[PDB]
Order: structure tokens, then C-alpha cells, then sequence
């Protein structure tokens, strides 16, 4: 079973180099290439340069030369890439790609690199029950908001991920140097209050892992 | 540095038809004897999946609906018929010289019948008002097509300044959009006003659908 995993998500400060890994399992690590592409977001695929974990080989693309440095270790079967001095036109989605001449076959998840120069902020979650009076019927829909976040992303989950099928989770949108991001589930009023229906809010660098149950009013 | 432009940028489809999406070269990729064309699904979130390598030659899970075809710099992908799990932005990528370049990018969305949205109205949590927060969240749920517009009003006269408004992507079984708008104001605000409504205009009815409550309750 051939796996690309890459690290988590990134924040950086400008003038500051990071490194990047991609952990490959089910295959023989040194026999493939390795292709790195990077993505600016609401925009094209862009590819950095290949590197072969048998020995020091590496060609990159031009526009990348100077900034792109692609490492691998063998006994851990990871490739690395190493970026320098990142800039505002750096924050993008960066990838690895096992390359079996001379097509993509398998893809890692992408590591998304913001920059981005602002402080980590707490998120607060707050719970969003119908209107105040005591039900409607037929079926009614619940909310949960992620108000005041730095930086992305936010994991969303509902009771644990058992009730994730009428769920619609909203992309997060940058106000004032604070991002803001609501997800809504639709259930059936005969399941509700009776089930307990609870909001799983995960965030990656404050540490924050709050857990609110939706009550009525 | 090999520049693949593709066309249309943007194509609607109705479920069960025919789609063409073209990728134009300005060199010959198919050079030395073959065609170095690969095409790629790339779904929001997800890294791109490769569909088919060398403008003819599928990759093994890939389903034959998806056909590919071309020589030279002229190269064309077909999908026949779509399915609802197609919504994503296909590219086409090119191997043999010299620098890796991938296409322009295409999108593809599906028309259907047109469905109005299910509007549900949130007033702030009791949480908010402790933070001294006042976030007045609505929700609009699976409709079709994405043209929508949200007045928000506060006692009888329109706000437009504090509103986050964010848009998702389309549905992978549904088809569907849905759009999310937040009032945010302070709770020196909130307390001073009563009445808040919000309000969607859609090509479904000419008549807005209105959701408001009352602070009062």
C-alpha cells in the first residue's frame, strides 16, 4: 500500500527557512523519484524540482533555484525540501509526488505554509441552538462559529465524526488580520434533543481542543 | 517555461453528457516518438489524482469514461459520461522538456434543476455576550446556482458593515451550493437595536426569503 504523509501545517515569520518532510511507505524509497510542486491558493500547480533518494541527484526549475533545497534520508524514508527566507508570495500549498517516469501515480496530502507576520490567537467557540421558543419541528439545523483564529486550519468535527453526512463546513475568510470560519449540521427533529449532539473544534498552534455541547435556549 | 493554455477556463455540464476540456501546447511534448501528456483531478482539499498518463494510457482505477486523446501540442480530455463526484479542477501537465510545466487550469461544475435555499436564522450565544462578542450567524443550505445575494437588516435599515460572507464549494452527490453570512458587532451594539433580519434573493422566487428574530423573544 503506497502512502505519501507529509507534516502538519506551518506558520512562519518572513526571513525564516523550513523544512518540509514526506514520509513514504509500501514502496522501496530509493528506486522512485520524488517530484515537489507548490500551489498558490485559488491558483495553478507549480513544479519546484525532483530528487532521488539513492544518491545526490537533484535538478530544479529556474524560478526555484536559489530558495528550493531537496534532501533525502534513506534510513527513514523521508523526503525533505528546505525553503529560505520566505516571502508574502511564498504562503502556498506544497506537495510531494512519487514519480514513476513520467507521471505523478502518488500524491502526499500537502503541507499549507502561511506567511502571514501576525500573532497566534486562541479560538472561541460558541454553540448556536435555534431560535429562542421551545422547537419548530419537521428539521431543524445546528451551528457551531469559530469566532477569532490565527492561523489556519481548523478541524470541524460532529459527536466525534459518527454524524458527518449533513454537514456543511465553510472555507475560512480573513478579516482584519483574524480569520473566521462556521459549519452547520441539518438533522431530523425526532433525533434532537433526545441524541446529544456535540461540536468538535480542533486548533493546531494555540493547542486549543474545545468540545461544546448545542443546548437549548 | 512550455506554456499549456487551457480551454474553456469554465465549463457547465448537465449530469449524463459529454464534456471537452482542450490543452494547447507551445511545443511539440509528443517528441522522441510518444506523447509526454499526463491529465490530472484535483477536488478542493485534495492533492491532484492522476488520471491519464501519455494522453491515451489510463491509470489502473481509473474509470474508461475518462478518455484522452491528442499528438503534437493539440491534446483533448474527455469525460463520458459525468458523474456528480466529477466537480473538481482538471489540469494537464507535460513531461519531456525541460522544466516540468502543468496546464492553465479548467473547472468543471454541473447544471441541474434549480432548488431554493432552506434559510435558518441564529441569534448569539450567551457565551458571546460575556466576551462582549455579537455574531448573528445565517445559514443557506443546499440551493442551485451560486448567484445569491444577502442584505442583512437591523431594525428596519440595511448593514453592510461587519459582514463575513463565505461561499462553498460545490457538493460531490447534491450538486449544490451553500453560503454562510455573519453579522459582526459588539454587544454595545447588539443591545441597543432589537429586531434583525436576514434576507436572500434568489433566481428561484422573486420574492426574498426573510428569516428574522427579535431580541426580545
Amino acid at each position: 500500500q503506497v502512502q505519501l504523509q507529509q507534516s502538519g501545517p506551518e506558520l512562519v515569520k518572513p526571513g525564516v527557512s523550513v523544512k518540509i518532510s514526506c514520509k513514504a511507505s509500501g514502496y522501496s524509497f530509493t528506486s522512485f523519484y520524488i517530484y515537489w510542486v507548490k500551489q498558490r491558493p485559488g491558483q495553478g500547480l507549480e513544479w519546484i524540482g525532483w530528487i532521488f533518494p539513492g544518491s545526490t541527484n537533484t535538478k530544479y526549475n529556474e524560478k526555484f533555484k536559489g530558495k528550493a533545497t531537496l534532501t533525502a534520508d534513506t534510513s527513514s524514508s523521508t523526503a525533505s525540501m528546505q525553503l529560505s527566507s520566505l516571502t508574502s508570495e511564498d504562503s502556498a500549498v506544497y506537495f510531494c509526488a512519487r514519480v514513476d517516469g513520467y507521471a505523478m501515480d502518488y500524491w502526499g496530502q500537502g503541507t499549507s505554509v502561511t506567511v502571514s507576520s501576525a500573532k497566534t490567537t486562541a479560538p472561541s467557540v460558541y454553540p448556536l441552538a435555534p431560535v429562542c421558543g421551545d422547537t419548530t419541528g419537521s428539521s431543524v439545523t445546528l451551528g457551531c462559529l469559530v469566532k477569532g483564529y490565527f492561523p489556519e486550519p481548523v478541524t470541524l468535527t460532529w459527536n466525534s465524526g459518527s454524524l458527518s453526512s449533513g454537514v456543511h463546513t465553510f472555507p475560512a475568510v480573513l478579516q482584519s488580520d483574524l480569520y473566521t470560519l462556521s459549519s452547520s449540521v441539518t438533522v431530523t427533529s425526532s433525533t434532537w434533543p433526545s441524541q446529544s449532539i456535540t461540536c468538535n473544534v480542533a486548533h493546531p498552534a494555540s493547542s486549543t481542543k474545545v468540545d461544546k455541547k448545542i443546548e437549548p435556549r | 517555461d512550455i506554456v499549456l493554455t487551457q480551454s474553456p477556463a469554465s465549463l457547465a455540464v448537465s449530469l449524463g453528457q459529454r464534456a471537452t476540456i482542450s490543452c494547447r501546447a507551445s511545443e511539440s511534448v509528443d517528441s522522441y516518438g510518444n506523447s509526454f501528456m499526463n491529465w490530472y483531478q484535483q477536488k478542493p482539499g485534495q492533492p491532484p489524482k492522476l488520471l491519464i498518463y501519455r494522453a491515451s494510457n489510463l491509470e489502473s482505477g481509473i474509470p474508461a469514461r475518462f478518455s484522452g486523446s491528442g499528438s503534437r501540442t493539440d491534446f483533448t480530455l474527455t469525460i463520458n459520461p459525468v458523474e456528480a463526484d466529477d466537480v473538481a479542477t482538471y489540469y494537464c501537465q507535460q513531461s519531456n522538456e525541460d522544466p516540468f510545466t502543468f496546464g492553465s487550469g479548467t473547472k468543471l461544475e454541473i447544471k441541474r434543476a434549480d432548488a431554493a435555499p432552506t434559510v435558518s436564522i441564529f441569534p448569539p450565544s450567551s457565551k458571546l455576550g460575556t466576551s462582549g462578542g455579537a455574531s448573528v450567524v445565517c445559514f443557506l443550505n443546499n440551493f442551485y446556482p451560486k448567484d445569491i445575494n444577502v442584505k442583512w437588516k437591523i431594525d428596519g435599515s440595511e448593514r453592510q458593515n461587519g459582514v463575513l460572507n463565505s461561499w462553498t464549494d460545490q457538493d460531490s452527490k447534491d450538486s449544490t451550493y451553500s453560503m454562510s453570512s455573519t453579522l459582526t458587532l459588539t454587544k454595545d451594539e447588539y443591545e441597543r437595536h432589537n429586531s434583525y433580519t436576514c434576507e436572500a434573493t434568489h433566481k428561484t422566487s422573486t420574492s426574498p426569503i426573510v428569516k428574522s428574530f427579535n431580541r426580545n423573544e
